[PDB]
């Protein structure tokens, strides 16, 4: 019967975990946005240099 | 300040008190509580008595 309400207690538990696992995935999709956000901006970076190497040569 | 249920038994035919001698009737009401400031004091406080 006690039992009903520490069951209660490890819903609330599992619930904070998910949050936990959720936030894990928030945290390596921020990774992976700034993997994105870095390999976007170092490609517009490498094809400006290449378009400068041209225009001087 | 502790508010969790309680898990009650109770002991009949009280075996003798391991380091005196006594007979004495005996009983269990455990309650659990998640502070360790309380897993600290409580448990230094029964302990005591």
């Amino acid at each position: 019967s006690q039992t009903q309400g520490i069951q209660q207690l490890l819903q609330a538990e599992k619930r904070a975990a998910e949050k936990v696992a959720d936030a894990r995935k928030r945290k390596a999709r921020r990774l992976k946005q700034a993997k994105e956000e870095a390999q976007m901006e170092v490609e517009q970076y490498r094809r400006e240099r290449e378009q400068e190497f041209q225009s001087k040569q | 300040r502790g508010n969790v249920f309680l898990r009650q038994a109770e002991i009949e035919n009280p075996l003798e008190d391991p380091v005196t001698g006594d007979y004495v009737h005996k009983s269990v009401f455990i309650i659990f509580f998640q502070g360790d400031q309380l897993k600290n004091r409580v448990k230094k406080i029964c302990e005591g008595f």
